């Protein structure tokens, strides 16, 4: 028993950190790049206006 | 990661995909999922492989022993598993027979 | 702004962490002192279930030992009366009653008392020079004389009773015994009351076994405290950086 | 975790004393009152008080019949045998003067650290020495002495764990009070430099 809980829980364990990285990584990257899109837009907006 | 450059998110991202084409060598639908992820331009194929990762994941969970349908809160019962099977396998020691 | 925007990331990481671990929990902490006072409940709760475990185990090692006793060859003091029954040319009594019915089993029992479960051996003059040697043997060890094969009633003063047998081993002595209910001889049913045993100590098995779980679970989660509060104190439960630097 | 442990402990010798309910060492109210009903005497109070050195032997020639009513008659006993319920499930009875109790019947020969007694006709009882003799007990306070020896042991060990966890605890209240007042501030630099700059 403790061999095949050990197996298991290495698989899980790795498998799931990999995942979880590389997607949320990717989700906070384009949070920023949204964030840079909006900074630009009101900078520019706001002296091209005055 | 919000209080972070994005070089230093990219590099995480490529480390972790290094990892993952290991990890997920054998499988093949998920290897199918990953590859259609790396597009740039369609960002939603990533959040549908990290789906396709728990449901994957769920159905082996093997329920006879565990309850938890998330996986991530599985590891803590399978750790519990394996201190108390440790703590059982002690000693009885009571040997006299025939 | 400098200062707020290096003190945030610090300060996020640890609120992750902090909601993980009272979400986890069923109470919700909001100060140091609140930890600390969780700690306590949680060795309380560690030292009842403890209890609760051991006293479970000590009535699961009477039930196995209970059970090893009715085991074989013929159940009996298995230990050393084996090798007792061979080293003189005798049989075990208990196992010439092995195939006794259930209803005269306890009239059997009740007339044999203690010597049960002692030797058939023929002379008893042969054993006088062998018997210096036992001292590997229980407490008190019982010969009877007799043929081992067609060993006839050994010769008591018996008499029925109601319920009951009276018997007088000696000038001067008598022996009273009540009927006792499953008893020894007739080891074939005792097969079905060791068989009453076996599901019996199923249950505790079970029981056992979620207890033990049960305190390995309190035990990790006093780790995990303990893991946090070394890592995470030094900003704990501090001001949301996050709205001040909007401000 | 330790001190609890060494409590539980206590507990158990505890339990252990009082199981030596009366005089000293629990014996069975029950027989008592079937000693009343049947002119006699338990045989434990008979030589209850037989040197220490002698009590093994004793009580390995009795062997089970240790407890056991002394009745010289033998003719109270059977028309009230069929009466007998409440009793212990093998009842022994001899007779003899309860005054001065003649050496019962046994054909008793001595070996080495045991003894050997032709009980009837075709049978031979063989007994080896015990300790804690049920004869002789002179109450046998000593052992009782030896059980508070160990459960005061216990208890001075439980004292001096719990001294120790009181020690710890106000340790850990001293550093949770710190970091919540002083942390702030902790291993900076002295600012009367940065004043004097």
């Amino acid at each position: 028993a403790i061999r095949v809980t050990q197996s298991d829980r290495d698989l899980f364990k790795h498998l799931i950190t990999e995942a979880t990285s590389y997607v949320s990584a990717d989700y906070m990257r384009h949070a920023n790049e949204r964030r840079t899109h909006l900074d630009e837009a009101l900078a520019l907006r706001g002296e091209l206006f005055g | 990661l919000a209080y972070m450059e994005g070089g230093a998110l990219r590099s995480m991202s490529d480390k972790a995909l290094g990892a993952l084409r290991l990890a997920v060598a054998d499988n093949e639908h998920l290897r199918d999922a990953l590859r259609l992820s790396e597009d740039p331009k369609r960002p939603e194929r990533k959040v549908q492989f990290f789906i396709a990762v728990y449901q994957h994941l769920r159905e082996r969970i093997r329920q006879d022993i565990i309850r938890t349908d998330d996986p991530v809160d599985a590891i803590e019962q399978m750790e519990i598993e394996l201190a108390r099977l440790t703590e059982e396998l002690t000693a009885r020691e009571q040997k006299l027979a025939i | 702004i400098q200062s707020l925007t290096a003190r945030a990331p610090v300060w996020l990481a640890a609120q992750d962490t902090l909601n993980q671990l009272c979400e986890q929990s069923g109470e919700t902490l909001a100060s140091s002192n609140d930890v600390t006072e969780y700690m306590q409940q949680l060795l309380e709760r560690e030292r009842e279930a403890t209890v609760e475990r051991d006293e479970v185990a000590a009535q699961k090692r009477e039930l196995e030992k209970q059970i090893e006793r009715l085991s074989q060859p013929s159940g009996a003091e298995d230990s050393r009366m084996i090798a007792l029954a061979e080293r003189f040319g005798g049989v075990l009594l208990s196992e010439i009653y092995d195939d006794i019915t259930i209803d005269d089993a306890p009239y059997f029992s009740a007339l044999y008392g203690p010597a049960r479960h002692g030797i058939v051996v023929p002379d008893l003059s042969l054993v006088r020079p062998h018997l210096e040697t036992l001292e590997d043997c229980p407490e008190d060890l019982y010969l009877i004389e007799g043929d081992p094969q067609s060993f006839d009633d050994s010769v008591f003063n018996a008499e029925e009773q109601t319920n009951a047998v009276l018997v007088k081993s000696s000038d001067r002595q008598w022996r009273y015994s009540r009927y006792p209910e499953l008893p020894l001889f007739g080891r074939a049913a005792r097969e079905n009351r060791l068989e009453a045993l076996n599901l019996e100590r199923d249950a505790l098995a079970e029981r056992y076994a979620t207890l033990s779980f049960d305190v390995q679970k309190i035990q990790r989660a006093h780790q995990a405290f303990s893991q946090f509060v070394g890592k995470h104190l030094s900003v704990a439960f501090d001001t949301d950086p996050e709205a001040e630097i909007r401000e």
